[PDB]
């Protein structure tokens, strides 16, 4: 899980 | 384990 | 059946009698859900990722339906930003990654 | 080629003239690599994960070969525990999930 935020 |  | 990755691979899951949305995550060894009510006993555990680590509750033999397919497995519950379905359950619904 | 998930979906990548192994991660919006030498300029950024946030360098128009399939896109470089290939690149090589 990688969240571009 | 690992949640990458 | 099949899903492309132009958008986040979100699916609907039913677990502990509740409906939730979760991300299919081939990069996750394990399944981890945001805080929720899940019957039964559990055992402490810690998992890692980008940013650090979080403490979670480990529930075994938990029934979950993923986009219609049933699976029984371990489910972690704790302070994750989003519900993640990991490989431990992905293999049960015959989720394959093809390219 | 089809790929099951009974094991971590690791693939070989070539980037910046170097060979590395990376995890195909459908739960990742973005591609993030461990510290490495890459040409060109970059711009600071912070990405989130299950354990919190990490600071990273953002590079655009970076060429990468994933299992023989070429792709160009943004690549982040920073303190990630492992090299992750995210959807921004997964769509370029036609990856899909099947269940």
């Amino acid at each position: 899980y990688v969240d571009g935020a | 384990a690992e949640t990458f | 059946p099949q899903v492309t990755l132009w958008q986040r691979p979100l699916v609907t899951i039913k677990i502990g009698g509740q409906l939730k949305e979760a991300l299919l995550d081939t990069g996750a060894d394990d399944t981890v859900l945001e805080e929720m009510s899940l019957p039964g006993r559990w055992k402490p555990k810690m998992i890692g990722g980008i940013g650090g680590f979080i403490k979670v509750r480990q529930y075994d033999q938990i029934l979950i339906e993923i986009c219609g397919h049933k699976a029984i497995g371990t489910v972690l519950v704790g302070p994750t930003p989003v519900n993640i379905i990991g490989r431990n359950l992905l293999t049960q619904i015959g989720m394959t990654l093809n390219f």
